[PDB]
């Protein structure tokens, strides 16, 4: 009931001096581009039962 | 009642074939942005089309 407040999204925690910090965020944002998280919505979020 | 979507999204069979129905699905964008270039990625055809 009711609509939606305090809009945010979920991330990948890591620490500031982390190498890795930099190749996370340039996969995730290709991943959305070519189809990859739809399959992995579709199959585990989007069966709706009833 | 309750009305129904004529299509459900851009993986329709109007948007992957639009030659094989009733004179044929019009559906264009404007170029020059980040969706034009979303679709030139993933379909060519469609993209041409
Ligand atoms: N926001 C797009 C333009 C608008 C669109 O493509 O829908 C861009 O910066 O390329």
């Amino acid at each position: 009931t009711g609509e939606l407040f305090f809009r945010s999204g979920f991330g990948i925690g890591m620490r500031k001096d982390s190498p890795w910090k930099q190749q996370v965020s340039l996969s995730i944002l290709k991943s959305h581009e070519n189809g990859f998280m739809e399959d992995l919505d579709k199959t585990w979020v989007r069966y709706q039962e009833c | 009642e309750e009305y129904v979507d004529q299509v459900s999204g851009l993986s329709d069979k109007k948007f992957q074939r639009p030659n094989d129905f009733s004179p044929p699905f019009r559906f264009g964008t404007v170029p020059n942005g980040s969706t034009e270039r979303n679709i030139r990625n993933n379909y060519a055809e469609m993209h041409a089309y």
